[PDB]
């Protein structure tokens, strides 16, 4: 079965090599989590792109994805 | 006689050639504090075979609806070319005695850039069509430092035979006189041979794509032949001319490696940068280093012999 | 003669190998002009390089000219050649033609 | 606490602006990099000559799965079913019935290898040590359905590489 | 008694973590002198 | 002629198992085991695996990690580009047959149904020595090849 | 110092057994080191160490050139290596099997088997229950 949880939901994070990593868990008192939803801090590195390449050339561009350490593992979760 | 003379000539540069494949990787596998190729063969001794045959007898894919008379022309004006570079090179002796080898080769190579726009052409991709546009302006925005240095470097040798180099060079080599221009040659070269930091196109399949590699290959190769004769000159005896051949070949081989060294070194300039270095950096620097270059021998009344 | 053999050999060889790599066996039994979206900057390169190559053009002679008795004319000529290729350079630089952005 | 990585001014006496000249034009530090990459050209590699020589691992790793036996040759594995209930993936598949001499034991005991996490999950929640991770690492197949593997193959593991794995548990067990 | 992985009695020595690029070379002015030097022996 | 055409078969398949340039579809985590292959304690590079290869120059693809339904075009396309001979390896689970995803909405169980598949490294991810184990044994396969003389008993 | 390392180079020629048995083991395992023989399985494989070697390289075995009816002499497979030498090589433990046996068990193979994928030794899948569902079997008599 594992063990129950008591019900509630919590946005935990820490300082992750690439950000603020973070899960918002949602208990409904069952031994299965009711919602996970992971905060990847990539998605919202790579949200920035756009704004972030402004004036800038292509091979700019590359620096800028690596400059921001995209796993896509996370960000498309 | 002399077409026995062409052969050996010709054989020993892809030969070469394909061995320097086996090299770059073994050289770069150390700086990478790995090995490179040794199960091939022993030490990778025949890896390049391997790689060959591999290449020429895998499926020859074609663009399809392209201008394939230019696909088929773009690696035989390479490779073609190529080997033409050899045939006045004295080492000691010339294959053919030019009295203009020197000018010889700066037309040739000048040619080596259609193989790059027919190329493009033949791909039928306009993506494909614009790196290759862009190829082209690197290499004749290099040209023109490459032209000014070699005549500014001939100022002090007199003529356009490149034996005359050999020459010129039997007190002391031309680097000592002329580092500044060495240094713009040598890095001249790395970006005319779209080698890294300059091979922005790394930023054609099986036998065709194994002849542009080897036109690409045999051209560094030479272009470190014609560096070690430039600013490097090996003394010649008559009575030994394979002294001069192995004082020479070891040159043209570290300055080869050279090649590999930097690759393993540098990260990768971007185009624009690379367009800033010869225009804003280089070709200012070459411009007043010919006019001091053309003044030098009239002031010290050094003016180098005719004939 | 025997350059025209050399060039001779040289392409007929890259010939053979480029139609050797085309007609090796497969052991298969199957069935098997506008404006370009390229910048006007780039153009400038080919024309600026073509500009200045034609400039080159006219200093290949100048090893032959030091040998010259009249030399004060040779080397005030030499120099008023590389020096206007150098205002040639200046003059795309300060206008903007050199830049990418 | 904190420090600035890069807050400085670089000085503009005449023996400074002449040092970064100087490296400006003699390419200096790219120089300098130059001798780095040469130094390691004289290095040992790291290279290892695989499969001759082979990569160090622990008695904890975790690969190829297998069945055990008790000593006297009995099967360990009495149906539980508590690895199929922890196993991440769903890759374990149990169906049981009393046995002729009235044992609880399989009847089916699959493993579909392209499911598992390779977690460990099922060793840790096995009560009597029957199901394994063994030390194999080397059985790729050429085929999808050879990674399908039924009781007979888990069986015919647990005994090819049962002294392995015995002396790997001895080494470990007093961890968990 | 209990074992388990602990560190040594007194600790573990020192660990370096701090950038550690030394200076190397001569300065500006005895490289361009070097140069120069180089230049001047080879028009003579 | 049965002895000449055994030794060109011979000839030809070692050249093309002692030159495999592989193209690697570094999807995910199986990436990063592959990434270790190639570092300097495996060296893949001194199998004469070159470290990248382009698809239209690439004779193995590698595929190293999740196939989602989204990629999963994609990916075909670049293997009807690779030209031949050319191999398949699907490295991991995921590629295997969904591994950890297979229940999921959004994920291709397993490769195999997009491409042929040569050779499957199990693990999640393989090791990277597992890994090399497969690509020896994608060169075994290699080695048993009678392409010329399947073609002179036709 | 390169006398001395040239020396050496030729010692690996005579530790080998001389030139043929050093470009044997040249060719088949891309390797000329001469280490300590901990000891050889009954396949032939046989086992070395050479402690000043770094951790890695400090442990190797040479491949029999034949194992189960398989020529091997070109042809090695990681998969060779027997279960009890299988723990020594990957330094899951410092004692070879020379010097601390495993047990042995009735139920334990006698003969290892290497990877048999591509064989008609392959393993096939199979579904080890029996059937579920008995159908009715009708008279074989006429009544109608
Ligand atoms: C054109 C002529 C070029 C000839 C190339 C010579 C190839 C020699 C060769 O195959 O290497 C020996 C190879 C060495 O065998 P190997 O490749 O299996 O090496 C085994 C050793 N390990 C495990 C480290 C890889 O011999 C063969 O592979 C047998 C086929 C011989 C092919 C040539 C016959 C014609
Ligand atoms: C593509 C390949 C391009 C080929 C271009 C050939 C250019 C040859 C010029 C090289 C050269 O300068 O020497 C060759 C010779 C002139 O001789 P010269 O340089 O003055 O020195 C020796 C004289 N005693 O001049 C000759 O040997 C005469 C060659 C005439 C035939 C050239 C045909 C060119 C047609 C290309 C298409
Ligand atoms: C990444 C950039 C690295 C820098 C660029 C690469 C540098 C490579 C430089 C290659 C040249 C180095 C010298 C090689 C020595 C070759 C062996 C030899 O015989 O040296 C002889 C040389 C003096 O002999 P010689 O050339 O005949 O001098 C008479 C002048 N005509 O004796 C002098 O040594
Ligand atoms: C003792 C002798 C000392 C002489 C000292 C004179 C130095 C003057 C340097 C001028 C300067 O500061 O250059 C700055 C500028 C580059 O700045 P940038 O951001 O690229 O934009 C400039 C747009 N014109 O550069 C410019 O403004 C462009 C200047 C023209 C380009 C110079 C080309 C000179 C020709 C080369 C051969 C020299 C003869
Ligand atoms: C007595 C009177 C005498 C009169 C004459 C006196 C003349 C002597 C004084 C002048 C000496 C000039 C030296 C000429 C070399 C070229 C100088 C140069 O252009 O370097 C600067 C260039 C751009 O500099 P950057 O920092 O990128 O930006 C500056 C613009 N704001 O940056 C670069 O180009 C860096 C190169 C990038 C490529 C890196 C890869 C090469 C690294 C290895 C080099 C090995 C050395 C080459 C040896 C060749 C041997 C043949
Ligand atoms: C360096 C020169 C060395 C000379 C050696 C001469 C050896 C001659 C034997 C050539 C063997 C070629 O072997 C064959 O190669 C072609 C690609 O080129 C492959 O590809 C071919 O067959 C496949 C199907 O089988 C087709 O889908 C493909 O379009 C076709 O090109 C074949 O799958 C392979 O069987
Ligand atoms: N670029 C890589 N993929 N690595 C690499 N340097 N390969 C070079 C392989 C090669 C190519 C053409 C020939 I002719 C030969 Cl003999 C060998
Ligand atoms: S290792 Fe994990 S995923 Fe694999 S069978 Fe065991 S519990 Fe399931
Ligand atoms: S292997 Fe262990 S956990 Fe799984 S059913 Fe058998 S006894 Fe239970
Ligand atoms: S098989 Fe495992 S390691 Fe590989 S991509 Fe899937 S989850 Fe990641």
């Amino acid at each position: 079965e594992g063990y129950q949880v008591p019900p509630g939901a919590t946005y935990t994070a820490i300082e992750a090599p690439k950000g603020e990593f973070g899960v918002y868990l949602v208990s409904d008192g069952s031994s299965r989590p009711y919602r996970c939803k992971i905060k990847a801090p990539g998605f919202a590195h790579l949200a920035g792109l756009d704004k972030m390449s402004k004036g800038h050339m292509l091979a700019d561009v590359v620096a800028i994805i690596g400059t921001q350490d995209i796993v896509f593992g996370e960000v498309d979760r | 006689m002399f077409m026995i003379n062409i052969l050996m000539l010709i054989i020993p540069i892809l030969l070469a050639v394909a061995f320097l494949t086996l090299v770059e990787r073994k050289v770069l596998g150390y700086m990478q504090l790995r090995k490179g190729p040794n199960v091939v063969g022993p030490y990778g001794l025949l890896q390049p075979i391997a790689d060959a045959i591999k290449l020429f007898i895998k499926e020859p894919l074609r663009p399809a609806t392209s201008s394939a008379s230019m696909f088929i022309l773009a690696p035989i004006m390479a490779l073609g070319l190529a080997l033409t570079m050899w045939i006045p090179l004295p080492m000691p002796y010339p294959l053919i005695n030019m009295n203009l080898g020197v000018l010889f080769m700066l037309a040739m190579s000048s040619l080596a850039v259609y193989s790059i726009l027919w190329s493009g052409w033949a791909s039928n991709s306009k993506y494909a069509l614009i790196g290759a546009l862009r190829a082209v302006a690197q290499t004749i925005s290099y040209e023109v430092t490459l032209a000014i240095i070699l005549l500014s470097v001939l100022l002090m040798s007199g003529s356009f035979t490149l034996s005359t180099l050999i020459t010129t060079q039997e007190q002391m080599w031309l680097i000592l006189p002329a580092w500044p221009l060495a240094m713009m040659w040598f890095i001249s070269t790395l970006a005319e041979t779209n080698r890294a930091p300059f091979d922005l196109t790394e930023g054609y399949a099986a036998g065709p794509f194994a002849l542009f590699f080897m036109a690409e290959y045999a051209n560094i190769i030479m272009m470190n032949i014609f560096t070690a004769i430039l600013f490097l000159g090996t003394s010649h005896n008559p009575h030994m001319p394979e002294l001069y051949t192995i004082n020479f070949t070891i040159k043209s081989l570290l300055l080869t490696m050279s090649f590999l060294w930097i690759r393993a070194s540098y990260p990768r300039f971007r185009y624009d940068q690379l367009m800033h270095l010869l225009w804003k950096n280089f070709l200012p620097l070459t411009l007043a280093l010919c006019m001091w270059h053309v003044s030098l021998p009239i002031l010290t009344s050094g003016i180098p012999p005719q004939t | 003669m025997n350059l025209m053999l050399a060039l001779l050999t040289n392409f007929t060889l890259a010939t053979l190998l480029v139609i050797i790599a085309f007609w090796l066996p497969q052991l298969n039994v199957y069935s098997e002009s506008a404006r370009l979206p390229f910048s006007m900057k780039f153009f400038l390169v080919a024309i600026t390089f073509l500009l200045f190559d034609l400039e080159i053009a006219l200093l290949l002679p100048l090893p032959w000219a030091s040998q010259t008795a009249n030399l004060n004319t040779m080397l005030t000529m030499a120099l008023f050649l590389i020096i206007l290729l150098a205002v040639s350079l200046a003059y795309e630089w300060t206008q903007k033609g050199l830049e990418w952005t | 606490t904190y420090k600035y990585v890069n807050l400085r001014e670089p000085s503009m006496d005449m023996k400074s602006v002449t040092d970064r000249a100087a490296q400006t034009l003699l390419w200096t530090e790219l120089i300098r990099g130059l001798g780095m990459t040469l130094s390691y050209l004289f290095r040992e590699p790291a290279t290892i000559n695989y499969p001759f020589e082979k990569g160090p691992l622990s008695p904890r790793f975790r690969g190829e799965h297998a069945l055990r036996r008790y000593p006297s040759g009995e099967e360990r594995c009495i149906a539980c079913k508590l690895c199929e209930a922890v196993c991440p993936a769903q890759a374990i598949t149990i169906e049981a019935e009393p046995r002729a001499d009235g044992s609880r034991r399989t009847t089916r005991y699959d493993i579909d290898m392209t499911k598992c996490i390779y977690c460990g999950f099922c060793q840790e929640a096995c009560p009597v040590d029957a199901i394994v991770e063994g030390p194999n690492f080397e059985f790729s197949t050429e085929t999808h359905e050879e990674l399908l593997y039924n009781k007979e193959k888990l069986l015919n593991n647990g005994d090819k590489w049962e002294a392995e794995i015995a002396a790997n548990i001895q080494a470990d067990y007093l961890y968990r | 008694k209990v074992k388990q992985d602990m560190p040594p009695v007194g600790g573990y020595g020192p660990i370096d973590y701090k950038r550690n690029l030394p200076r190397r070379g001569l300065s500006g002015y005895s490289m361009f002198a070097v140069g120069i030097g180089a230049l001047l022996f080879g028009y003579w | 002629g049965e002895y000449v055409v055994a030794k060109l078969d011979d000839l030809i398949n070692w050249a093309r198992r002692s030159s495999l340039w592989p193209m690697t579809f570094g999807l995910a985590c199986c990436a990063v085991e592959m990434m270790h292959m190639a570092a300097p304690r495996y060296d893949m590079d001194r199998f004469g695996v070159v470290f990248r290869a382009s698809p239209r120059q690439s004779d193995v693809m590698i595929v190293a990690g999740t196939l989602t339904n989204k990629m999963a075009p994609a990916l075909r396309k670049v293997y009807d580009q690779m030209p031949e001979p050319r191999y398949v390896v699907s490295m991991g689970s995921c590629a295997n047959g969904g591994g950890y995803y297979h229940y999921s909405y959004s994920v291709v169980r397993g490769c195999d149904r997009i491409v042929p598949v040569d050779i499957y490294v199990p693990g999640c991810p393989p090791t990277a020595e597992a890994l090399l184990y497969g690509i020896l044994q994608l060169q075994k396969k290699i080695k048993r090849e009678k392409r010329l003389r399947i073609w002179y008993r036709r | 110092e390169l006398l001395q390392v040239l020396k050496r180079g030729l010692q690996q020629v005579s530790g080998h057994g001389g030139l043929r048995g050093y470009l044997r083991v040249l060719f088949r395992a891309n390797d000329v080191r001469v280490g300590t023989l901990v000891g050889e399985d009954k396949y032939g494989n046989k086992y070395y160490e050479d402690n000043k070697q770094f951790f890695g390289r400090h442990r190797w075995v040479i491949y029999t050139t034949e194992m189960n009816g398989k020529n091997t002499f070109w042809d090695v497979d990681g998969s060779m290596v027997p279960p009890e030498w299988h723990r020594w090589l990957h330094c899951m433990t410092d004692d070879p099997p020379t010097v601390k046996p495993p047990t042995a068990r009735k139920f334990i193979w006698t003969n290892h088997k290497f990877n048999l994928s591509g064989t008609p030794q392959q393993y096939v899948p199979y579904s080890t229950t029996r059937k579920k569902i008995q159908e009715w079997v009708p008279p074989s008599t006429p009544y109608k």
